[PDB]
DNA sequence: GGACGGCGCCCGAACAGGGACTG
DNA sequence: GTCCCTGTTCGGGCGCCG
């Protein structure tokens, strides 16, 4: 049936009309399923047929469902789509089975034919104008218009998503405390209630449902655990993510590593240790999806531990409020982590897997402060509030950063845990200058026309040297200028610099870079054991940065 | 009856995402809707609506009622378009009146714009949307169309005190006297009864530009002193470098102890004087933007600058709790940014702007359990040169 | 095969600043 | 102004769901 429900007004955006476009041969087999499709809704008037009064048209096709057996009527509204106004989306986000709590009775349901249900607005109504190809010599093409929603327009899923939230809307205020998980036609719902009770207030929903025009086949009417439940296994006490198959393949272009980094992600909230770094770093700068690119070692590796950790069993809980949510995270290499959230010790609730780059250069601390960040609104997303973590860093070492970090950085409760590899600091920076260390004056040029340049230093000692570069940059002689006064100085230097750039790099504490010149330099840096590094305004005339502004301009300026 | 609005010219409404809420927030935002519906005061609306605006609630310190805060910032970006003597009374407390606000109705023609969605805990349902019928706290064109009825329910009071000083923006009343506390209480709760129909801002200090103190000077001193001489004389012309300078000619080692010569000791002294006197030919212009920058400077210490074109500043300031233990980075800058906002309202009756010294990320995490105020300041956040953070240190 | 919306991830393109240059 | 360097946003693939 169509459900009574008021419409939902829309329009076209200003100055559109409605799509002219021609029906493209479909095959005979989809020809004979729009058909019979088409006849059984234009008995229900869920179709229309319509004349020449209307100018419209736009493609038709069809697809076999997930029920193999039966077909799903689409149509290509992409210009429509284009021409119709914006809408607001309701849909925030996807349920996750992390959040369920324990619950006495389950049901699953799904909604027949959702959309074919729900009216669309009368006004509209004519652009929806689609037409059904001859399926003989001796048989000509029916045209018809939507009375409901069609599958294929940019406005049916958040129509559908809000016009059953209003239809729910009463169900739950009389029914409070049963639970009614909605995922667009999906229906979980749980109570505490024993299991006859439960029956008969799913009774309750069904006959609400149906008074609202929507019908839940049997077919689809779960009653027992295992529940099939949005790509998900639901038993009584654990959850299982229904079976990952990775390819296989020999070859791998930039569309066979998207679907399996994308499977990869998919596997990472339940599997623990999953990493795709290298085989996302594959993708750089490809072409475009046909491109094949060969698998690096490090790829290679990767995909063979990924391959061993999806050979093994493993579940989820579901949540118990009146316990603390806990996240634990383990450092991997490259700025690449995993994470735990649990209640009780070695029952996970969920799992998953920090890897972004942030900025061109960066440490540990600050990819953990960014992967507690992302784990704390992901909580606060599935349980409503934000857990409390384990963390394999030292107090002292966060205090540490803390301290010698100019930027406001937090982290909320936590505790220290002794799994390896523990994140530290590489290197600390001298606050006062150092009593028997040489001192360096470092300074570079480069003229911006030809590219040339040069870097160097002199020294308190009486040490000088300028080394030449090309196609080079003001900011990279003065990090060439640093680099040097590095290499050439005892385990102990203080380095004076003009470079505000060079300064604010270099005092963050980096650890890693996506440039080579500062890995070299983070490199000398672990190696020394005190480091000084001040600054002087350019071209003032001060100490000895006056002596190496001099050396370095020589040539280039 | 309603008073038309518009918008700019050639602006659409807001098209905010609304951000993930805790359970508590949620809880108290879905019975504060439920009853401002039973009432008329908003609708529930669908996605033919594409505007929208997020919204969140602050339960207010051992209050047991919580607040529902909409972020209307981008909407008063876009809606078409101060008592000098408020800075200096002894006394300045702030009512809350957004409530008056819900007795006007609102230009349907507008509606639309005020669409806003309760979210859900793990996504058990669609977003719920709604739009308002009534002046909505915290929209800039609230206090604007009430003003007239404010005026009108203000005016007796004002006449029984005319020695009491009452300023309206958005949400709030600042009321100022020059009161033993005890009696201006009293006078707060004579207003709040009237209105059935603790800030000192003469104790607000500057933080100057302070240069050290040594009996003995090396190379690496020296050099910092130059380094924030040369900044602050783009703000103060007076400060010069010369002799100081002069010291340092040559290669010397960083430790290497040197002694002042008379020139540089006056120079010295000189600057310190400089820096005394305040900043020359500085005018407020009200079409312009307050930009507010503040820097961590370590131990709970703060600095801030309230300014409109580089280097000159309308204010300069601290805000320092006490050394932590248990301190909280992001819970302070928080305290910081409505303190300062506060110090704005009340001297130009306009909010700044601000930097933050602070991740989007983090900053986005975790705020909001922090606020504690009706209005929001826009904000952008930067990554500072350490250099800033030396020259404003104390 | 292919149409739609949601969230996730990852990369690159097109911006938006802020600092240092040339004579 | 210009060139550099760095940050954010957005759009395009894919995963998953209906
Ligand atoms: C899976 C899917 C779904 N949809 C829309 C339409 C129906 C609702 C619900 O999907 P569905 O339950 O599988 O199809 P439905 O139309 O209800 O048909 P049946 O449930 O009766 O088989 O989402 C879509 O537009 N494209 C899709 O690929
Ligand atoms: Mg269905
Ligand atoms: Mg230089």
């Amino acid at each position: 049936p169509i459900s009574p429900i008021e419409t939902v007004p829309v329009k076209l955006k200003p100055g559109m009309d409605g799509p002219k476009v021609k029906q493209w041969p479909l095959t005979e087999e989809k020809i004979k399923a729009l058909v019979e499709i088409c006849t059984e809704m234009e008995k229900e008037g869920k179709i229309s047929k319509i004349g020449p009064e209307n100018p419209y048209n736009t493609p038709v096709f069809a697809i076999k469902k997930k029920d193999s057996t039966k077909w799903r009527k689409l149509v290509d509204f992409r210009e429509l789509n284009k021409r119709t106004q914006d809408f607001w989306e309701v849909q925030l986000g996807i349920p996750h089975p992390a959040g369920l709590k324990k619950k006495k009775s389950v049901t699953v349901l799904d909604v027949g034919d959702a959309y074919f249900s729900v009216p669309l607005d009368e006004d509209f109504r004519k652009y929806t104008a689609f037409t059904i190809p001859s399926i003989n010599n001796e048989t000509p093409g029916i045209r018809y218009q939507y009375n409901v929603l069609p599958q294929g327009w940019k406005g049916s899923p958040a129509i559908f998503q809000s016009s059953m939230t209003k239809i729910l809307e009463p169900f739950r205020k009389q029914n409070p405390d049963i639970v009614i998980y909605q995922y667009m036609d999906d229906l979980y719902v749980g109570s505490d209630l024993e299991i006859g009770q439960h029956r008969t207030k799913i009774e309750e929903l069904r006959q609400h449902l149906l008074r609202w025009g929507l019908t839940t086949p049997d077919k689809k009417h779960q009653k027992e655990p295992p529940f099939l439940w949005m790509g998900y296994e639901l038993h009584p006490d654990k959850w299982t993510v229904q079976p990952i198959v990775l390819p296989e393949k020999d070859s791998w272009t930039v569309n066979d590593i998207c679907k399996l980094v994308g499977k990869l992600n998919w596997a990472s909230q339940i599997y623990p240790g999953i990493k795709v770094r290298q085989l996302s770093k594959l993708l750089r700068g490809t072409k475009a999806l046909t491109e094949v690119i060969p698998l690096t070692e490090e790829a290679e590796l990767e995909l063979a531990e990924n391959r061993e950790i999806l050979k093994e069993p493993v579940h989820g809980v579901y949540y118990d409020p009146s316990k603390d949510l806990i996240a634990e995270i383990q450092k991997q290499g490259q700025g690449q982590w995993t994470y735990q959230i649990y209640q009780e010790p070695f029952k996970n609730l969920k799992t998953g897997k920090y890897a972004r780059m942030r900025g061109a250069h960066t440490n540990d601390v600050k990819q953990l402060t960014e992967a507690v960040q992302k784990i704390t609104t992901e909580s606060i997303v599935i349980w409503g509030k934000t857990p409390k973590f384990k963390l394999p860093i030292q107090k002292e070492t966060w205090e540490t950063w803390w301290t010698e970090y100019w930027q406001a950085t937090w982290i909320p409760e936590w505790e220290f845990v002794n799994t390896p590899p523990l994140v530290k600091l590489w290197y600390q920076l001298e606050k006062e200058p150092i009593v028997g260390a040489e001192t360096f004056y470092v300074d570079g040029a480069a003229n911006r026309e030809t590219k040339l340049g040069k870097a160097g230093y002199v020294t308190n000692r009486g040490r000088q040297k300028v080394v030449t570069l090309t196609d080079t940059t003001n900011q990279k002689t003065e990090l060439q200028a640093i680099y040097l006064a590095l290499q050439d100085s005892g385990l102990e230097v203080n380095i004076v610099t003009d470079s505000q750039y060079a300064l604010g790099i270099i005092q963050a504490q980096p650890d890693q870079s996506e440039s080579e010149l500062v890995n070299q330099i983070i490199e000398q840096l672990i190696k020394k054991e005190k480091v000084y590094l001040a600054w002087v305004p350019a071209h003032k005339g001060i100490g000895g940065n006056e002596q190496v502004d001099k050396l370095v301009s020589a040539g280039i300026r | 009856e309603t008073v038309p609005v518009k918008l700019k010219p050639g602006m659409d409404g807001p098209k905010v995402k609304q951000w993930p809420l805790t359970e508590e927030k949620i809880k108290a935002l879905v019975e504060i809707c439920t009853e401002m519906e039973k009432e008329g005061k908003i609708s529930k609306i669908g996605p033919e609506n594409p505007y929208n605006t997020p919204v969140f609630a602050i339960k207010k310190k051992d209050s047991t009622k919580w607040r529902k805060l909409v972020d209307f910032r981008e909407l008063n970006k876009r809606t078409q378009d101060h008592p000098a003597g408020l800075k200096k009374k002894k006394s300045v407390t702030v009512l809350d009146v957004g409530d008056a606000y819900f007795s006007v109705p609102l230009d349907e023609d507008f509606r639309k714009y005020t669409a806003f969605t309760i979210p859900s805990i793990n996504n058990e349902t669609p977003g719920i949307r709604y739009q308002y019928n009534v002046l909505p706290q915290g929209w800039k064109g609230s206090p604007a169309i009430f003003q007239s009825s404010m005026t009108k329910i203000l005016e007796p009071f004002r006449k029984q005190n005319p020695d009491i000083v009452i300023y309206q923006y958005m949400d709030d009343l600042y009321v100022g006297s020059d009161l033993e506390i005890g009696q201006h209480r009293t006078k707060i709760e004579e207003l709040r009864q009237h209105l059935l129909r603790e800030l000192h801002p003469d104790k607000w200090t500057v933080q100057p530009i302070v240069l050290p103190e040594k009996d003995s000077w090396t190379v690496n001193d020296i050099q910092k002193l130059v380094g924030k001489l040369n900044w602050a004389s783009q703000i103060y012309p007076g400060i010069k470098v010369r002799q100081l300078s002069k010291l340092l000619r040559g290669t010397k080692a960083l430790t290497e102890v040197i002694p002042l010569t008379e020139e540089a000791e006056l120079e010295l002294a000189e600057n310190r004087e400089i820096l005394k006197e305040p900043v020359h030919g500085v005018y407020y212009d009200p079409s312009k933007d307050l930009i507010a920058e503040i820097q961590k400077q370590g131990q709970g210490q703060w600095t801030y600058q309230i300014y409109q074109e580089p280097f000159k500043n309308l204010k300069t300031g601290k805000y320092a709790r006490m050394r932590g233990a248990h301190t909280n980075d992001v819970k302070q800058l928080t305290e910081a940014v409505q303190k300062i906002t506060t110090e704005s309202i009340v001297i130009w009756g306009k909010t700044p702007k601000f930097k933050l010294p602070i991740q989007k990320e983090t900053w986005e995490t975790w705020w909001t359990e922090y606020w504690q105020a009706t209005w929001i300041p826009e904000w952008e956040f930067v990554n500072t040169p350490p250099l800033v953070k030396l020259w404003y240190q104390l």
